[PDB]
């Protein structure tokens, strides 16, 4: 997950 | 009402969700014909403007060039002209009925360039390049100048704001924040610019400061309850929302609302669901 | 003359060399006490100060809170009172016969502390910590203001400047670089703060900006020949001279001095050995 939005990879 | 379009829990979301600040009620829309998170919402005309942001999908995850419209009386989506290039993670603003979309990336290119849409044209022309280039930047209009604020330059993530002057097609740096602040909330309520959560690199943030621009000075205010990067911001009646994000571990449904006033902040509302990275408006 | 002091070349150095810009020569002078690097250079009354940094030797790896005092007069080192802390990667000015210690690193301590040391009283005090943790910070002081410029605060390397004012004991921050930049050289020429070089977290520079206090606005003016982080600066007869740094595969030695009336750059010396992380600055000759 980004660190920031969550959003996968 | 305020509307929030797009967003993110485990795929990329096409929801269009208005919520009532005076009935504590969320009415549902119809859905984005495209589902996109990482975008920024707008308005022109009454018209709920969606622009740039990512379909990242169980079989994708495609940046987006596109910009569509949304017609409250109509309840319909129509697709406009699209950018030059794909931004997810941009930031925009509106001055002078136009629509400009800030930054973003495409891939591992993360931009400095901006464009200008014209909704009676629909055409897209470039205007200067940011000094920097950023993803997750905050975007605001004050007295008919346009802010970025903050973001991610591909490498180090930014405390830094400029601004750009239409009338010279010029960026400025000016003062930078306090803190480091990527994908925070940045609107202008009343007549400061706001910079709300976001994440310095290490930590999701819930603190929040604003900028004065007669002392070109950032003072910190009440801090939001929950730290939140991703985090859609809108001002309503004079007071500030920020909705849904991501702390670090959990998409949040919580809904803040700012109290310039009383200078305090407290959970207002429960999104439908949890969700990050959406674009939020008021019409 | 042009006082170089320590500096980095597999292992942290002991050199005290002095550059005549007429003669051409360097001088050889006595040796550090102590091997470091990362450290920065000041004058007070005639006296070359040698401020913090890092022993980087084959036995060992420490940083140092250490102020050390180089006589011209005497061609000799004698210890000073130290900091509170080490710090590595630090950044000096000077104000009304004060040395401020800005920022700078001990191990995996980012620091925001700044302190001031009295050369009459052999002292050092605290003062109100920086806005932001900043190691390899650029410190320049304009109109008896002290200005901390980039640096790195161990997740982000940084655009932003501050501004400390003394006798209000507050810092503000200002208007940022158009570039981040870590171990940048930053002094002050005429009336502007000049930042030039460094590292942005992908390449090393070589681009040179410089702030104008009325305009609070950082104009680039040209850059330098060679890109280079973590090299030393100073001001000789209305000139910079930036010496050494790092490219990303050499230590230089090359030194380059700009003119403000032709806004040039030129190559006018090398070092007797290519070395970055260097204290610097400008007193008598002996």
């Amino acid at each position: 997950a980004d660190e920031e939005t969550g959003e996968f990879a | 009402l305020i509307y929030t379009a797009g967003g993110y829990f485990r795929q990329s979301l096409s929801y269009l969700e208005a919520y009532n600040p005076s009935d504590g009620t969320w009415l549902r829309l119809a859905d984005l014909q495209v589902p996109r998170s990482g975008l920024a919402g707008c308005v022109v005309g009454g018209l709920l403007y969606a622009v740039g942001g990512r379909n990242n999908s169980p079989d994708g995850n495609t940046d987006s060039s596109a910009l569509d419209c949304y017609n409250p009386m109509t309840n319909q989506w129509s697709p406009c002209a699209p950018m030059s290039v794909p931004r997810n993670r941009i930031g925009v603003g509106v001055i002078d009925g136009h629509i400009y979309a800030v930054g973003g990336s495409h891939g591992c290119i993360h931009h400095n360039s901006v464009e200008r849409y014209e909704p009676e044209r629909d055409e897209w022309h470039l205007v200067a390049p940011m000094l920097t280039r950023r993803i997750g930047v905050g975007v605001a209009v004050l007295n008919r100048l346009l802010y970025a604020v903050g973001g991610f330059d591909g490498t180090n993530r930014l405390n830094s704001a400029e601004c750009y002057y239409p009338e010279r097609n010029e960026w400025r740096m000016i003062t930078a924040m306090n803190t480091i602040r990527s994908g925070a909330g940045v609107c202008v309520l009343h007549n400061c610019i706001y910079a709300a959560g976001g994440y310095d690199g290490q930590d999701q943030l819930n603190s929040v400061e604003r900028y004065d621009v007669a002392t070109a000075t950032w003072t910190f205010v009440a801090p939001m309850k929950h730290r939140r990067s991703a985090l859609g911001i809108t001002v309503h009646q004079g007071r500030i929302y920020v909705l849904g994000g991501y702390d670090g571990h959990t998409f949040l449904d919580s809904v803040e609302c700012y109290d310039p006033d009383t200078d305090t902040w407290s959970e207002v509302t429960r999104m439908t669901s949890g969700r990050s990275g959406v674009g939020v408006a008021v019409t």
